């Protein structure tokens, strides 16, 4: 599924990401933009045999099990296929674990490069929240 | 399965470091985040902190800079070290994983300068189809004591009351109710142990 | 820090009936609210996560609802095994915080305490002390008063009281009261009485013994 900006903002808000651990809702919409272009089925294979999955491009090295990433963890306790669902509940649950690490949203390199320190409130302008 | 067990001292003096350990079974340890929580009297729960598999930590600002939570990856163990404790750190300490699926048993820690002292155990015999007997456990410190009746063979109809502190010594009592046809003809004995003082006493309840 | 306010403080429920418990947050926390049960002498157990998400192995009669500042835990068809403390916990903001807890009590028929009095043991008297003990056992509801008398006059000093949590098998409560004197003072008086005042009668239940 490819979400529209506002559709995604509304779902993220229902799933408790507005001001989760200090990060406003716009941060999560912005991150989803530059990670996946709002696409829940997006995947990217990295050089170490891991793959990034779904709308927030969660990496299979640490966070989810795809059964094909060497010397890996499954910190979120889920198959990576659950991060390819149109319903983002499981992605959001895993993202909350990730962001509750010391690194915060600095886990998402695209967020750091394109979102961090910018007026992220633009990403929720005009939306029915 | 993932099972947790706390260990460490039940008595620490003010200004010493409180050091607890949480030992974890299974293969999840290096993948999870690991927490400490404590419970004060009046059902007041405090989230102390957690450590992540990357080494990050979050600590409750209430603890200032006294707390460290660390892991040993190579032993599936993690640690709480709380410096400069005071009587306000007296609590039941629990380890748990971050999402709350797995909890240890809780371990009571008393912070006090009071002297460890063994209990005196006194029989309670009366001065109906059922008769009540009891034991009185006095003059000990710190908690806990364990009380059983007939080495745990007599479990039903037992009330062992929470210990009460007066002048740095605890008092605890236990009652047991047995059929009148069973006592005094069968023996009833309460078994009291106080680990802190390494004492074990059996007190037979004898008719007076 | 985020303050979580639970209400009511205590719920009294007949098994088979349903109940709900409230948790209110001082700021909006989205869905980032988790419910725990803590039974007597056990660790907290997670019942519901992220406001409404069910947990493997928890009975379907537990459910959770709410969002923002206002959250509700519902228990359909309450069972005796559900007695204990319920706590909400938020994970929206560091530091994580807990509500002050709601106690779930099982309702049952009123029952008068069974009262028993015991004199000081030979063993204690030999060490120089004298405790008189009174058990007020297996009563309901929980509120009770004990008053001690020596030779018919009320005695207020040297009394230590202790109370059990609700019994897991019969839903009653118990109390122990110990009057501690010096052996010399004990041997100056003749009768020792504990009196239990409980809802079940206008007259207290009195037990006495007469020294040696
Ligand atoms: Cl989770």
């Amino acid at each position: 599924k490819v979400y529209s900006r506002c559709e995604l903002a509304a779902a993220m808000k229902r799933l408790g990401l507005d001001n989760y651990r200090g990060y406003s809702l716009g941060n999560w919409v912005c991150a989803a933009n530059y990670e996946s272009s709002f696409n829940t089925q997006a995947t990217n294979r990295n050089t170490d045999g891991s793959t990034d999955y779904g709308i927030l491009q969660i990496n299979s090295r640490w966070w989810c099990d795809d059964g094909k990433t060497p010397g890996s963890k499954n910190a979120c306790g889920i198959p990576c296929s659950v991060l390819l669902r149109s319903d983002i509940t499981e992605a959001v649950r895993c993202a909350k674990r990730i962001v509750s690490d010391g690194n915060g949203m600095n886990a998402w390199v695209a967020w750091r490069n394109r979102c961090r320190g910018t007026d992220v409130s633009k990403w929720i302008r005009g939306c029915r929240l | 399965d993932v099972q947790l067990q706390e260990s460490g001292p039940s008595l620490v003096k003010p200004s010493q470091t409180l050091s607890l350990t949480c030992s974890v079974t299974g293969d999840s340890f290096t993948s999870d985040y690991w927490s400490w929580i404590r419970k004060f009297p009046g059902n007041r729960l405090e989230y102390m902190g957690y450590v992540t598999f990357s080494g990050s930590t979050y600590y409750n600002p209430s603890l200032k800079s006294r707390i460290s939570i660390t892991r040993d990856t190579s032993k599936n163990q993690y640690y709480l070290d709380l410096n400069s404790v005071t009587t306000e750190d007296t609590a039941t300490y629990y380890c748990a994983n971050w999402d709350g699926d797995y909890w240890g048993q809780g371990t009571l820690v008393t912070v006090s300068a009071a002297k460890t002292t063994p209990p005196s155990v006194y029989p309670l015999a009366p001065g109906n189809s059922m008769v009540t007997l009891g034991c009185l456990v006095k003059g000990y410190f710190p908690e806990p004591v364990t009380v059983t009746w007939n080495s745990g063979s007599l479990s039903s109809g037992v009330h062992t009351f929470p210990a009460v502190l007066q002048s740095d010594l605890y008092t605890l009592s236990s009652s047991v109710t047995v059929p009148s046809s069973t006592w005094p003809s069968e023996t009833v004995t309460c078994n009291v142990a106080h680990p802190a003082s390494s004492t074990k006493v059996d007190k037979k309840i004898v008719p007076r | 820090d985020i303050v979580l306010t639970q209400s009511p403080a205590t719920l009294s429920v007949t098994p088979g009936n349903s109940v709900s418990l409230s948790c209110r947050a001082s700021q909006s926390i989205g869905n980032n609210l988790h419910w725990y049960q803590q039974k007597s002498h056990e660790s907290p157990r997670l019942l519901i996560k992220y406001a409404s998400q069910s947990i493997s192995g928890i009975p379907s009669r537990f459910s959770g609802s709410g969002s923002g500042t206002d959250f509700t835990l519902s228990i359909n068809s309450v069972e005796t095994e559900d007695f204990g403390m319920y706590f909400c916990q938020q994970s929206n903001s560091w530091p994580y915080t807990f509500g002050g807890g709601t106690k779930l009590e099982i309702k049952r028929a009123d029952a008068a305490p069974t009262v028993s009095i015991f004199p000081p043991s030979s063993e204690q008297l030999t060490s120089g002390g004298a405790s008189v003990v009174c058990f007020l056992n297996n009563f309901y509801p929980k509120d009770i008063n004990v008053k001690w008398k020596i030779d018919g006059s009320e005695r207020q000093n040297g009394v230590l009281n202790s109370w059990t949590d609700q019994d897991s098998k019969d839903s009653t409560y118990s109390m122990s009261s110990t009057l501690t004197l010096t052996k010399d003072e004990y041997e100056r008086h003749n009768s020792y009485t504990c009196e239990a005042t409980h809802k079940t009668s206008t007259s207290p239940i009195v037990k006495s013994f007469n020294r040696n």
